[PDB]
């Protein structure tokens, strides 16, 4: 009428909106919706004073017109004509024992013309692929209507049709169009499009189980209505490239390259850049669901770095009642994309020397790299900010590399230098610098991106700093002990406690976390599958050694930073006494008292915090293996 | 039946209840008691649970 004319241009623009190469999608002329002459539904003397039996002759020979559309000659189509539905009015001037037979053969014109006018509307290219196509279906049952009343009309005019005849014949077909009726009412009613309309089907298909008039009538409804549909999975499935003309699928491209390039951290093929409607999937496909979008986005993310891909076969199959071959074929082709991607991911531009070149400098298999470069660094280290300048620093990694022999894994190349400027405070300052903060960077590639991110670097950088200051500390207090190839004997004990906590704690982590899990992370990489394994993989690793750690604690052990700012204390003045004396008793003696007290206080609270967490009791055990400093007070309680 | 004693395993551990859960073979049940005799002759209320179970895994 009128109220069909907007429906039309908004969803028009919503797919305007949706491509930017599908531009200016066209409509049908206006005089197809100004005429009324498409639709199958486009003299008379006082009924009252005829005969009985020519008054039948009469009935049947208007009722045969309405039946398929036109109207009738005692029979009017009304003009009031409420929503998606027909009315007509028989004359009430009409015998009442015809009449009465008469309402009982009208049912199927009302649920012919309804039926009709659909058939206009869902065609045209606004309203997609699917309704076009189960429009296409239901206009050959429209067709087979004219059919019959045609040869009821040859039969009429050689006088041998009767008013019991014709309604015993249109019985039979008055189900037919009762059912696509109330199709008709379902798909316009709840604004259907795309496969929200294949749902329906799904469901009316189904429903229909102790017919089989009706369920054949829908059966081939939704093979035909799929047809259209499987053109869209095609597309989607065997290739990274959709032409989508108009669009009512599940998946939709949305661009996501305005924010990232060279490098996604959003890792944006899993988040937004390329995702699902879960409103448009037909109710049997949402098992599916995920596996769908990738088996299309592995071949965007293998075509993005310059490497063809290729389905492995094509299928078109259509639906069949309950039974499914595609299901089969989803699983086929999205493990052919994650096989093939998982293979090229492991030779051509390979992660797993990667990743050994990341083992060597954050989680650091070699320490010959850093002894050289802590002795060939403290002096400007030591100093504060402003103090430094990036070229001395990127000498000295080319020189310690060079000079070590971390210089013949392939992946040292991008290889950076920075600081931390926030430092401990960052888990859940830039006043120094290389006393507090020091770290590398690397940056990374589009098949190394998705795996590792900006995130994962950060992390294994923080992991560093805090193992950079333990490392820092112990050389300290070398130095201090080779400064005495008078003194006090509490200053030996305490020089020496203060070394083995701190090496012990280094080698706790070390043989705890860094070799185990790296032990256990070569093992799950050996067995993905997917690129969401080597990711289920990779960030369990990242979580595992966080977490195993000590770096994780709900107050990041104020202990063991109250502790190493005593031990620089340490080594600061016990090397500025040597130095003094070298160009009394007491005060030596007091300043080692001091610490030796502050030491072994925040020696014990740690090991009380450690006995709560309570396998996970040996740092406890190795820590006092020799049964000193083991327990040397009970742990005070409460009087309450 | 053909799942649970293939790719399960139900008889084969069931087998080693019978043997400690029910005490059914004495030498785990003679070796755990004699190397752990003085903690079980003690109070084992004043006794923390992590350190049984740490010695029962080298124990068994």
């Amino acid at each position: 009428l009128q109220q069909s004319l907007e429906l039309k241009r908004k969803m028009l623009r919503d797919k305007q909106n949706k491509k930017n190469s599908g531009q200016h999608l066209p409509i049908f002329p206006a005089w197809v919706y100004e005429r009324p002459a498409l639709i199958g539904d486009f003299t008379a003397l006082p009924i009252g004073t005829l005969p009985l039996a020519s008054q039948e002759s009469a009935v049947v020979e208007d009722l045969l017109y309405v039946l398929v559309g036109v109207d009738g000659r005692y029979v009017s189509a009304q003009p009031l004509a409420g929503r998606q539905s027909r009315t007509f009015l028989v004359d009430p001037n009409l015998d009442l024992s015809i009449r009465e037979l008469v309402h009982r053969i009208l049912p199927v014109a009302a649920s012919y013309s309804a039926v009709t006018r659909f058939i206009e509307e869902k065609s045209s290219f606004e309203y997609g692929q699917v309704n076009h196509a189960l429009a296409a279906a239901m206009r050959t049952l429209v067709k087979e209507h004219l059919i019959l009343v045609s040869q009821l009309e040859q039969l009429h005019r050689q006088g041998l049709l009767s008013l019991q005849k014709l309604w015993f014949y249109i019985q039979p077909a008055m189900r037919t169009m009762d059912i696509l009726a109330s199709l008709a009412t379902s798909v316009d009613k709840g604004e259907c499009l795309g496969g929200s309309t294949l749902s329906l089907l799904h469901d009316r298909s189904f429903s229909y189980t102790g017919d089989s008039q009706a369920q054949e009538l829908c059966l081939y409804l939704t093979k035909a209505a799929s047809a259209p549909y499987f053109e869209v999975l095609e597309k989607w499935i065997y290739r990274g490239i959709i032409h989508d003309p108009y669009s009512e699928f599940m998946v939709e491209e949305h661009e996501l390259r305005k924010e990232r390039i060279q490098e996604d951290y959003n890792d944006k093929y899993w988040d937004q850049r390329y995702t699902i409607v879960q409103q448009q999937i037909p109710s049997f496909l949402q098992k599916m669901a995920d596996k769908i979008l990738s088996t299309g986005k592995y071949l965007n993310v293998v075509r993005e770095c310059g490497h063809d891909v290729t389905c492995p076969v094509a299928k078109e199959i259509i639906y069949t009642l309950k039974e499914r071959a595609y299901v089969e074929q989803i699983e086929k082709a999205f493990n052919y994309a994650s096989k093939v991607l998982l293979d090229f991911l492991m030779e051509e531009k390979e992660l797993v020397a990667h990743l050994r070149s990341i083992k060597r400098y954050f989680l650091m298999d070699q320490g010959d790299f850093f002894v050289h470069f802590m002795d060939l660094a403290e002096e400007e280290l030591r100093k504060p900010v402003e103090d430094i300048t990036p070229p001395r620093l990127e000498a000295l990694l080319e020189l310690a590399l060079r000079m070590s022999t971390a210089n013949t894994d392939p992946f040292k190349d991008d290889l950076k230098i920075d600081l931390m400027p926030h430092d401990l405070i960052t888990q859940l300052e830039l006043a120094l610098s290389g006393l507090e903060a020091f770290s590398f960077d690397y940056i990374v590639k589009w098949p190394l991106s998705l795996i590792i991110n900006r995130k994962a670097l950060t992390r294994y950088q923080m992991l560093f700093r805090h193992m950079f200051y333990c490392k820092h500390v112990e050389r300290q207090l070398c130095s201090v002990w080779i400064s005495n190839k008078q003194w006090f004997a509490g200053a030996f004990t305490l020089r020496q406690r203060m070394l083995n906590f701190v090496q012990n704690i280094q080698y706790y982590m070390m043989f705890e976390v860094m070799e185990p899990t790296w032990h256990i992370l070569e093992k799950n990489l050996k067995s993905a599958s997917n690129i969401d394994d080597v990711l289920g993989h990779h960030t369990g690793f990242l979580d595992t050694c966080l977490k195993d750690c000590m770096l994780t604690n709900p107050e990041l052990l104020k202990v063991f930073s109250k502790l190493m700012s005593v031990c620089v204390m340490f080594t600061n003045c016990m090397q500025k006494f040597t130095q003094s004396m070298k160009l009394l008793v007491s005060g030596f003696e007091a300043t080692i008292n001091k610490f030796d007290k502050n030491f072994s206080a925040h020696l014990l609270d740690l090991l009380a915090r450690l006995s709560i967490y309570s396998g996970m009791a040996s740092v406890i055990s190795r820590l006092d293996f020799n049964g000193f400093y083991t327990e040397r007070l009970e742990r005070l309680s409460a009087e309450r | 039946l053909d799942v649970l004693n293939k790719k399960y395993s139900l008889l084969d551990h069931m087998q080693a209840m019978r043997r400690y859960l029910l005490l059914g073979q004495g030498d785990f049940i003679r070796h755990l008691m004699d190397l752990l005799k003085p903690e079980l002759v003690r109070p084992a209320t004043t006794l923390y649970q992590h350190n049984l179970t740490g010695i029962l895994e080298t124990a068994v």
